[PDB]
């Protein structure tokens, strides 16, 4: 799927994310069940108020996971097995809740990476996220 | 659709500080850009092969408000979103033959388009907001398809 | 909806020949073998770890008529397709939190059961028939969303 | 995407389909001309009724192509190389194409093989058929 220039843009972009992929990804959380509540149904466990701890504490590993991606995107379906399992084999998750995910991430970073979130920018992280979402379904087709 | 009522009050006033013009077009700059399959529908717009071309694109700009422009009239129109669409969804089936789960994209990325432009004023909650009315048109959009 | 009137009566002789129960049970066994995610909103029904395990288990099958019976209804009811699934558009939205696109994956793997049930009396277009049916029908579904 | 069952069980069952890919490929084509004529669309220079010799020739090149891959599992963005260009990038085909042809293939599938579609072949064929069309818009992500 990923071109050079994807590669390249992704890494690019992602420098610029810093370390606040933690709250990138938690914010992306947040967004996600009020815009999509069909979502909650999977956290159940989890309190879902309005900075929860937990979501804090999910968006740092979910902002981890993407960090780790964005370093093994040649080899991604290696670098996502544990993880491919997890939300494929054990949590079933629809995988039409990825694509919202992965929105709801790219409406974060524009929120704070008005200017860094060319277009350009948006179409390689649309596809890296595509990817990523493949691969954390693969374990499915 | 319905929504509520405070929800109801805080989509207008933003739409009041939304720049149709700025905003459309980097709508449909993004759509071709981000889902170029799109391309194929605009091809009239000659030039589409990279971003810059794209964004620079003045028939694209146009089109963009017109669209934006449209959608604007949704948001003022809540109550009857089919009643308002059905002669664009006439337009979009018959004629032109775009997937639904194109408008739907569109939606989405209009919508990204307003975070970037409003920064930390886009809240989650407002985000939900729009996320159903971009729905709800997305929908009337797809209803007097046959 | 509406399709045409030879369309309609082709539709109905061939429900005619389709047996409820094996078909019913066929459709919701690969739903849930070819989309695995499926399962989640049946766990209650216990062992799908295999296909085997599947197909035989006998609250699938049950359940299976069930659906395959709504969706009876739906054939025999085209003219009010959204009028009939408004207390089951319900159902599903409310308390089970479907994704409609669900509807819409099952929808055809009907179909595809009903292909390889019918043989080559499943013509071209009376496939298409049936696309439209269950096109009709997983959009009464998704309609009394909200 | 594909597990070692996924590779062996698309293999078998396209043993099974034999020489007859060309047709099942184009009765493929006529049902999603029929059923999804959004589609028609794309072949606006060719004979669409009710067995154009066009859609004849061209059915025996998709079976072929598709057979091709089973050849090359292992290797399918190599293989389909060619071809990913002419969807993506000269015809731009959306998509959600892919999906209704996959569709209408597995339909045709089952018309014919209605004792070896068994659900197991099914799902394989599914993620064969979806793994394929990635690779045919990845030329996009
Ligand atoms: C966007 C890509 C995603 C990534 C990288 C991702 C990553 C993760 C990670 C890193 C964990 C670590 C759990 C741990 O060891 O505590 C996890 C667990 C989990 N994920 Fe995701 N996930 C993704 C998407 C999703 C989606 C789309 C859903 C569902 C809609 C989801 C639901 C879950 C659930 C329900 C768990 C169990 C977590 C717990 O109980 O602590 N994730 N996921
Ligand atoms: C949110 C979904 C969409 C909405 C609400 C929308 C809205 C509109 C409107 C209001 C018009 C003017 C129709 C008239 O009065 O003649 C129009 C025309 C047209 N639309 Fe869209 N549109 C949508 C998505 C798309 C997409 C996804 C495409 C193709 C990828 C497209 C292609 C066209 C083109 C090229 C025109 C110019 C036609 C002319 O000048 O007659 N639209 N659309
Ligand atoms: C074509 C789309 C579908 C239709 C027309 C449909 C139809 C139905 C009907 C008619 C009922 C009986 C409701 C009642 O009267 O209590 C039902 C209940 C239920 N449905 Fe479906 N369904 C569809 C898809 C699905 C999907 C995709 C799932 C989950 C993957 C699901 C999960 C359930 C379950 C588990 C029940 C048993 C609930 C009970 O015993 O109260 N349905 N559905
Ligand atoms: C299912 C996977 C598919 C395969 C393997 C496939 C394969 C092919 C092949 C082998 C050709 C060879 C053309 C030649 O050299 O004459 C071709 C061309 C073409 N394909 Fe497909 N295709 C696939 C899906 C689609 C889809 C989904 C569409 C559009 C909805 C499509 C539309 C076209 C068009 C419009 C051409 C130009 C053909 C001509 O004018 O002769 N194909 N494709």
């Amino acid at each position: 799927v990923l071109s050079a220039a994807d590669k390249t843009n992704v890494k690019a972009a992602w420098s610029k994310v810093g370390g606040n992929a933690g709250e990138f990804g938690a914010e992306a959380l947040e967004r996600m069940f009020l815009g999509f509540p069909t979502t909650k149904t999977y956290f159940p466990h989890f309190d879902l108020s309005h900075g929860s701890a937990q979501v804090k504490a999910h968006g740092k590993k979910v902002g981890d996971a993407l960090t780790l991606a964005v370093g093994h995107l040649d080899d991604l379906p290696g670098a996502l097995s544990n993880l491919s399992d997890l939300h494929a084999h054990k949590l079933r998750v629809d995988p039409v809740n990825f694509k919202l995910l992965s929105h709801c991430l790219l409406s974060t970073l524009a929120v704070h990476l008005p200017n860094d979130f060319t277009p350009a920018v948006h179409a390689s992280l649309d596809k890296f996220l595509s990817s990523v979402s493949t691969v954390l379904t693969s374990k499915y087709r | 659709v319905q929504l509520s009522g405070e929800e109801k009050a805080a989509v207008l006033a933003l739409w009041d500080k939304v720049n149709e013009e700025e905003v459309g077009g980097e709508a449909l700059g993004r759509l071709l850009v981000v889902y170029p399959w799109t391309q194929r529908f605009f091809d009239s717009f000659g030039d589409l092969s990279n971003p810059g071309a794209v964004m620079g694109n003045p028939k694209v700009k146009a089109h963009g408000k017109k669209v934006l422009h449209s959608f604007g009239e949704g948001v003022h129109h809540l109550d009857n979103l089919k009643g308002t669409f059905a002669a664009l969804s006439e337009l979009h089936c018959d004629k032109l033959h775009v997937d639904p789960e194109n408008f739907r994209l569109l939606g989405n990325v209009l919508v990204v388009v307003l975070a970037r432009h409003f920064g930390k004023d886009f809240t989650p909650e407002l985000q939900a907001s729009y996320q159903k009315v971009v729905a709800g048109v997305a929908n009337a959009l797809a209803h007097k398809y046959h």
